[PDB]
RNA sequence: AACCCCCGCCGUUAGUUGCCAGCGGUUCGGCCGGGCACUCUAACGGGACUGCCCGCGAAAGCGGGAGGAAGGAGGGGACGACGUCUGGUCAGCAUGGCCCUUACGGCCUGGGCGACACACGUGCUACAAUGCCCACUACAAAGCGAUGCCACCCGGCAACGGGGAGCUAAUCGCAAAAAGGUGGGCCCAGUUCGGAUUGGGGUCUGCAACCCGACCCCAUGAAGCCGGAAUCGCUAGUAAUCGCGGAUCA
């Protein structure tokens, strides 16, 4: 789900990174 | 084109078996443009094939392809002001076109689960004489002996 | 309010959120480039001119 | 959001404070309405502008946290 | 087991059972399995009568849920109601809180498309 | 030892003053690596035509902004004077350090 | 000798180090069976090894590098070509009909203006 | 048409990019020495001309084949004639005339282009098992960055904050390309599909986020189970599909 406000390529499609994906 | 007739696209031949019909079959089960993931997914169903029967895939491929060649087909067309269903004989190619096409459809047709499965059982059926994609086949054939009548403009 | 916005985009008065982008040429509101600092239009004027060093014609 | 020391304007807080340093009115036509309600400034009323005019909205406790902006119309019928 | 009051997620993913609860999703799921020790696999048709009551007892009075807690939810809006700020107007007309394209889609809020013309 | 940057627009005046260069430390010193080119950074501007509403037949520019090095080891006295007085540059901001 | 020849395709170059051997395959580092993994392309790219008749005599060792997984394969497939016909010019004879020899010009053009993809324009509109 | 630019085959020129291809050492990272063959980095030139062989023809040319990286304009770009549409733009700018001049000019605070009972256009995200989630792993190009790009360390679930090295930058950095690949959970469900709406709490920019920004974490989990009449895209690295960058700019 490329909308989905927590998911993988949730985050990867808006350019953000936050918990669920991997951040120094 | 209105001048030159384009000829065909001569695909790879495929690259486990070593045959044409098997790669283009991938092709229409490709999806989004993943040969690999298709490949495997058709390969999935061959290992299926001989799970149920100690047949070959390969010619359980032929046959079932084989058994849904449509022989013949109505075309429409125009004549002075009308449309008429007329029937005959199909390209070998178009023929190879719609089998294989069929078959794909026939596979999503079916209730089963996993794609490899869906394509394995339909192959099974294909290749017998009845299956979802071969009456689709038979009812093609009926529509062209049907109007056998305006079978005069063979064209 | 053309003349007097011009003469205002240089001031920078107050806080700094106000020293929008400006051309400087034909002093254009929008379509700015900071590099050229001019807009988009007399921007490709100048191009065709040979005014603009290093601006050759863009073709691949 | 200004988490580090809650945003709001001098002159509101300087006006509110000679009202509370001998309890006067509350007329107060204000044009800050990006400003954060002070806790104690409740009683009051602040004559906020909106590009029309001037509302006398009143204040209380529950009416705090949130902008002046908040309790003062921007559009007609609304 | 009947966990929150009267909520009963049986029969599937103990994680996922504890999403069904009002108040509780994904993260407050996980979150109870690993101050419980319960593994998500397990499912809730075979567990202990202790980490039944161990469980439910535990997400049930630690956080707020169930319907007590869309009763704060109701009770915040009585508050942007009881005066009238730009937040609580929009719950009024059932407009959008975000001020978004009211002159297009926002159906969402605004229920079916009401043609009438 | 030392070390020279060569950065520039028009390659065609970059080549004859990189070209002219190696020549004069060669000719006169030591060993000299000849003209590095480098990944030449491009500014591609694209734009519209028309000044007003026109989302298409848009045009578009580029600032070629060349690159080149050359390394001299031995500092020759003789180089030192040859590229001090024997010089052509123009549309070419040279950068040099050791 | 080594049998050397350079692979290229989509940008996705392949240096061809190959030594008479076993039929141990380096490329990059790890193994060829290793890193290239559930994709049939592979044994498709040691198919000009299958045309000489010498699967397993050769140990090879590639650096392809850029491009992606799939152009990096077709570059080994040209590489691997140019290697063996280096030593050998009847082998030419016989892997040039079958086609091997191509940089294969098949490559993404420019994202045309005005388009979307190159092509593929915008939906045409009326109402 | 052809001359100029990009991508294709190769070479010449230059070797701090890369390289045990060659050899030795090596905290095995092409790190040291060392080397320019290779890849690459650009710079110049070569090559393809129906040139050659066969068939057709009066010719131009067409057809089939070899050689070749590539054949009959190789793929792509830039180039859009006389004119046409009382086509567009006095709001880019130039500019005749017109009209205002304690205001048709100028500054400020706040509001407003964001207003919503509705309709159309171009789009994005889905309706899921060729699929969705978690962990681990691998291959790009192009472009950009000194009061800007931030290695990496500590902290927080997090956005992000405190400290702090490199970098006028093929040498440091955005930086993890994603899809794919391996192993695992899911078992057809308004669903672990779908992410709109809404409650509570937080971070960054900026004087200032009510109107009216953006992004986090918890909860909320709406419609839609592939869409009427009709209708659009493109002939090969194309459609579809999956990612990254840049201008713009706090
Ligand atoms: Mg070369
Ligand atoms: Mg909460
Ligand atoms: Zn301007």
């Amino acid at each position: 789900g490329k909308g989905d406000r927590r998911t993988r390529r949730g985050k990867i499609w808006r350019g953000t990174y936050g918990k669920y994906r991997p951040r120094k | 084109a209105r001048r030159r007739r384009a000829e065909v696209r001569q695909l790879q031949p495929d690259l486990v078996y070593g045959d044409v019909l098997v790669t283009a079959f991938i092709n229409k089960i490709m999806r989004d443009g993943k040969k690999n993931l298709a490949a495997r997914i058709f390969y999935d169903a061959c290992k299926i094939i001989q799970e149920k029967t100690g047949q070959e895939p390969l010619k359980v491929f032929k046959q079932a392809v084989e058994n849904v060649k449509p022989r013949m087909e109505v075309r429409s067309r125009r004549v002075g002001g009308a449309n008429y269903q007329v029937p005959m004989e199909v390209s070998p190619r178009r023929q190879q076109s719609l089998a294989l096409r069929w078959l794909v459809q026939a596979a999503n047709q079916r209730p089963e689960r996993r794609a490899a499965v869906r394509i394995a059982h339909e192959l099974m059926d294909a290749a017998e004489g009845k299956g979802g994609a071969v009456k689709k086949k038979e009812d093609v054939e009926r529509m062209a002996e049907a109007n056998r009548a305006y079978a005069h403009y063979r064209w | 309010a053309r003349k007097a916005l011009i003469e205002k985009a240089k001031r920078t008065p107050k806080f700094k959120v106000r020293a929008y982008t400006r051309c400087v040429r034909c002093g254009r509101a929008r379509s700015v480039y900071r590099f050229f600092g001019l807009c988009r239009i007399c921007l490709r004027e100048l191009a065709h001119k040979g005014q603009l060093p290093g601006v050759r014609k863009a073709s691949w | 959001s200004l988490k580090k020391g809650v945003f709001v304007d001098d002159h509101l807080l300087e006006k509110v404070l000679e009202l509370n340093a001998k309890g006067e009115k509350r007329l107060i036509k204000t044009w800050s309405r990006r400003s954060t309600i002070v806790p104690e400034m409740v009683g009051h009323t602040i004559a906020v502008y909106n590009g029309k005019q001037h509302v006398p909205v009143y204040i209380t406790e529950n009416m705090v946290g949130h902008k002046l902006g908040e309790f003062a119309p921007t559009r007609t019928y609304r | 087991a009947r966990i929150a009051g009267v909520e009963i997620p049986r029969n599937k993913r103990v994680d996922v059972a504890l999403t069904y609860i009002y108040g509780i999703g994904k993260a407050r799921a996980k979150e109870a399995l690993e101050k419980t020790g319960i593994n998500p696999a397990t499912r809730v048709k075979d567990l202990t009568e202790a980490e039944v009551v161990r469980l439910r007892e535990y997400v049930e009075n630690t956080w707020k849920l169930e319907g007590e807690l869309r009763a704060e939810v109701a009770a915040n809006i009585k508050r942007l109601m009881d005066i009238g700020c730009y937040r609580g107007l929009r719950h009024r007309r059932g407009l959008p809180v975000r001020g978004q394209r009211t002159r297009t889609n926002a159906r969402t809020r605004k229920g079916p498309r009401k043609t009438v013309a | 030892k030392i070390r020279i940057k060569l950065r520039g627009f028009d390659h065609k005046t970059l080549d004859a003053s990189a070209q002219k260069i190696v020549e004069a430390a060669r000719r006169s010193g030591a060993q000299v690596s000849g003209p590095i080119p480098l990944p030449t950074r491009v500014r591609r501007f694209t734009v519209i035509r028309g000044p007003f509403k026109h989302k298409d037949s848009r045009e578009h520019f580029e600032l070629r902004t060349h690159n080149r090095l050359v390394d001299i080891i031995n500092p020759n006295r003789k180089t030192i004077e040859q590229l001090m007085t024997l010089d052509l540059p123009t549309g070419v901001e040279i950068e040099i350090k050791t | 000798e080594q049998y050397y020849g350079t692979g290229r395709r989509k940008e996705a170059v392949a240096r061809v180090f190959l030594r008479p051997g076993n039929g141990k395959v380096t490329v990059n580092g790890q193994d060829f069976n290793e890193y290239f993994q559930g994709l049939v392309r592979a044994v498709a790219a040691l198919e000009p090894l299958r045309a000489v008749d010498a699967l397993g005599r050769f140990d090879a060792y590639i650096t392809v590098r850029g491009g992606g997984k799939s152009g990096q394969i077709d570059a080994i497939k040209l590489g691997i070509a140019r290697a063996l016909v280096q030593y050998n010019p009847d082998y030419r004879a016989k892997l040039k009909p079958l086609g091997f020899l191509t940089r294969d010009a098949r490559v993404v053009e420019r994202k045309k203006y005005g388009k979307h993809k190159a092509r593929r324009a915008p939906q045409y509109s009326k109402r």
